[PDB]
């Protein structure tokens, strides 16, 4: 199917501290493969997936230099943004950046992205055509002006359509065992009486990959979207994900409800029904 | 911009020294080069940010550090004659146009013995009456001689104020003894003015040579005066005769 | 990964439009920058061309970039003597993660002043402090003449230097020679050089 | 400015089975700022060797982290996650329910 | 592989 590579950066100013905090992580689809933490002892990009450990010394030294450069650029940005918003050095602020690329089934470029945020909200983002910017407010217009004058988009576009996709393909191949896989969900249902007239039916999906999944409940043929309690898909810690969906039903009517599970690792959607 | 210091420095083999480089443009990238005849610019060390430095083409004998964004000091733990050169610091963003910004340059001379250091002797030669009549112009010539190392700045001053118009100073000094590696130098400059200006006895002309030599920390004990950083000048007045 | 500038030397008459060449082996560059440097002086940046741009202009200077062909050309219109210097070309990589620039060795450029009315002459100037010592001044010759070093040890001769008297819109070349040798005299000072046949020698 | 309170989910990596080694997880998501304190508790007391994933964030810029520690469940031992965040007037405690 | 040239905001 389609794939993606994405890098996520978090920059946090720390008043009274010698240095702000900087954390970078890289992902291919839903699998993390690298990380950097400015506070850590090594001061290098580190592997977080087995298939990337294959990369040689030149790869790691190069990624380390580039991430340390990202760190320095972000250290400066913290001060710049405080200026644009005329904020004091007393408070801690956050900058986040995400960029990457998506490829299709043929593994060819489908789309690129580069988004930037300040204090949890959009600040500036590269549009889909990868030629122009969308500025969220007055302050971001200064950044937009600066980036247009320096022809930032043209250079960035080249990375997203070339380097980004080329390395994603390399990772997809080198990490085929891990990345080019699908683990179908292991499903089951639980029952808990809420009272003497009502009970909770919880549908479970476990050990699946990728994270994309759809759990839905039905009462004899019809959707229960509104009355369904759904939790966020969560990581198991072993590389797979988990999720559940529940409904409260009248004692004695359990058999009328059905849980439907949709996932790419399944040849056909699954339908579960409770049985005493 | 980029400010590096010192501009000139004399060292004795074995002495330590640190060249300073500071920039106020929030450049993430900073680097040091040495430039030598027939060698071009060779990178010594560089850094893409605080807490990181990397070796260049010729790192041996040099040490750097990047504790802050603004500074990138180059240190010579134990100066050697092979380190005599002109050093340049260069910084830039790791983005934007990526344009390099060089500092003014630092000239370093490392000597086995400071006894080879000599301040220039300066003399001004008056325009010839022949040139005066033949061209209605008058050329004064300044000669700075017998100095070592080649660390001088020559300027002309007319009636107390520096002038640049009508001046030409040799681009580089010449070796008084070309066959020697430690030859003393000579430098010449000309200042050309109208015959009328030269013939006015009220006009004062002075050739000034700023020499960069030894400091108070240097051992001397000789008979000849210690060749410390100093200014040596020569002067002449206009004349009707 | 390799930057070359050929020719490495260029001599041109004042006023002509000139061209400086730059070539690089790896087309994957982030930018290309042109600088100029005078002997014993620093490096002044002239133009910066980003990899997505085709050219840049500044005054009489204009440079083009042909990334695909691995070359850049620096154009200087209506050259002036003051343009004399070594021009250096440098490029930086678009990827790799080093950020290290690659410099060319440079092209030394000499723009010879146009001397409207040559008046080659050799004058003797005396020390303002001692009529005892003097120097010989060879001046006002046109671009065709070259000043050679002395064939004698302890005879010092500088190369031609051009001075500009702006308020008069007048420029002139000159070289200086001096020595403590007893046989040295302005009449024989520039004997090792080819000087204009009608050079003025006052007595 | 913008500050979102964390969502909390406490669970085991694998199906709970007494005496069987496993992993106790505490997933906190949807929060901002990133500064957060998470502790895993065994019968009200803080568990020693507890690590967490590398800080990352979702499409809406909110952060998420997974704290985990290998454990061996029993019928008697009760586990929980204690989370403190600026958006919380008081540290929140979520008990592990292998039952659900 | 990371982006190499990052421009300050």
């Amino acid at each position: 199917g389609s794939h993606s590579m994405r890098y996520f950066f978090t920059s946090v100013s720390r008043p009274g501290r010698g240095e702000p905090r900087f954390i970078a992580v890289g992902y291919v689809d839903d699998t993390q493969f690298v990380r950097f933490d400015s506070d850590a002892a090594s001061q290098r990009m580190e592997p977080r997936a087995p298939w990337i450990e294959q990369e040689g010394p030149e790869y790691w030294d190069g990624e380390t230099r580039k991430v340390k450069a990202h760190s320095q650029t972000h250290r400066v940005d913290l001060g710049t943004l405080r200026g644009y918003y005329n904020q004091s050095e007393a408070g801690s602020h956050t900058v986040q950046r995400m960029y990457g690329c998506d490829v299709g089934s043929d593994w060819r470029f489908l789309r690129g992205y580069h988004q930037y945020a300040y204090d949890g909200k959009d600040y500036i983002a590269l549009k889909e055509d990868l030629r122009s910017w969308t500025a969220a407010d007055m302050a971001a217009q200064t950044t937009k002006h600066k980036w247009e004058a320096a022809h930032v988009a043209e250079q960035l576009r080249a990375y997203l359509e070339g380097t980004c996709v080329e390395w994603l393909r390399r990772y997809l191949e080198n990490g085929k065992e891990t990345l080019q896989r699908t683990d179908a969900p292991k499903t089951h249902m639980t029952h808990h009486a809420v009272s003497d007239h009502e009970a909770t039916l919880r549908c479970w999906a476990l050990s699946f990959y990728p994270a994309e999944i759809t759990l839905t409940w039905q009462r004899d043929g019809e959707d229960q979207t509104q009355d369904t309690e759904l939790v966020e898909t969560r990581p198991a810690g072993d590389g797979t994900f988990q999720k559940w969906a529940a409904v409260v039903v009248p004692s004695g009517q359990e058999q009328r409800y059905t849980c439907h599970v949709q996932h790419e690792g399944l040849p056909k959607p699954l339908t579960l029904r409770w049985e005493p | 911009g980029v400010t590096q210091t010192p501009k000139f420095q004399v060292l004795k083999t074995g002495q330590s020294m640190t060249l300073q480089c500071a920039q106020d443009m929030n450049h993430e990238y900073m680097s040091w080069y040495r430039q030598d005849p027939g060698m071009g610019l060779r990178l010594i060390h560089y850094s893409v940010g605080a807490g990181i430095t990397d070796q260049g083409e010729v790192p041996n004998g040099y040490n750097v550090s990047r504790s802050t964004t603004e500074d990138f000091p180059l240190r010579l733990l134990s100066a050697a004659p092979s380190q005599t050169s002109v050093y340049f610091c260069a910084s830039s963003y790791v983005g934007n146009t990526g344009e390099l910004f060089f500092g003014e340059g630092s000239r370093l001379t490392v000597l086995e013995d400071l006894k080879n250091v000599f301040p220039p002797e300066v003399a001004v030669f008056e325009p010839s009456e022949a040139e005066i009549s033949h061209t209605q112009k008058a050329t004064l010539v300044c000669l700075a001689t017998g100095f070592y190392p080649d660390h001088v700045e020559l300027s002309w001053w007319v009636n107390g104020k520096e002038v640049h118009s009508g001046v030409c100073t040799d681009p580089q000094p010449l070796k008084e003894q070309p066959a020697l590696n430690d030859s003393r130098y000579a430098l010449s400059s000309r200042l050309r003015v109208s015959a009328t200006f030269w013939q006015d006895p009220r006009n004062h002309f002075r050739c000034q040579v700023q020499f960069y030599g030894l400091s108070e920390n240097d051992e001397w004990t000789q008979d000849r005066a210690k060749p410390v950083t100093q200014i040596v000048s020569a002067e002449a007045w206009g004349r009707a005769d | 990964q390799e930057v070359t500038q050929i020719p490495a030397a260029l001599s041109v008459p004042e006023g002509e439009n000139l061209v400086l060449n730059c070539s690089f082996t790896d087309s994957a560059i982030y930018n290309l920058q042109w600088f100029r440097q005078d002997p014993g002086k620093g490096l002044t940046s002239l133009l910066l061309i980003q990899s997505s741009q085709r050219e840049q202009t500044s005054g009489r200077l204009n440079a083009s970039l042909d990334k695909s062909s691995g070359r850049s050309t620096l154009y200087i219109a209506a050259s002036q003597p003051g343009d004399s210097a070594t021009y250096l070309c440098a490029v930086r990589p678009t990827s790799g993660g080093s950020y290290i620039p690659t410099f060319g060795r440079g092209t030394s450029l000499i723009v010879h002043p146009y001397i409207q009315n040559p008046d080659p002459a050799v004058y003797q100037l005396r020390d303002s402090k001692s009529s005892d010592k003097s120097v010989c001044l060879f001046t006002d010759f046109d671009s065709q003449t070259n000043v050679s070093q002395s064939k004698d040890s302890d005879v010092y001769i500088t190369d031609k230097c051009v001075l500009d008297m702006r308020s008069m819109d007048f420029k002139s070349n000159s070289a200086v020679a001096w020595s403590n040798k007893s046989d040295f005299a302005c009449a024989n000072a520039f004997n090792n050089s080819i000087i204009p046949e009608d050079t003025f020698f006052p007595s | 400015m913008i500050q979102r309170t964390p969502k909390i989910q406490v669970y085991s990596r694998h199906p709970a089975e007494n005496g069987k080694s496993n992993f106790l997880n505490c997933y906190v998501s949807g929060f901002h700022p990133s500064d957060i304190e998470v502790d895993l508790l065994k019968n009200g007391e803080r568990i020693e060797k507890v690590e967490h994933s590398d800080l990352s964030f979702s499409k809406d810029w909110s952060f998420y982290l997974l704290y985990y520690t290998e454990f061996t469940p029993t019928e008697k031992d009760e586990y929980a996650c204690r989370v403190n965040h600026v958006t919380l007037s008081q540290p929140k405690i979520v008990k592990w329910d292998r039952d659900m | 592989s990371l982006l190499m040239w990052i421009t300050q905001c």
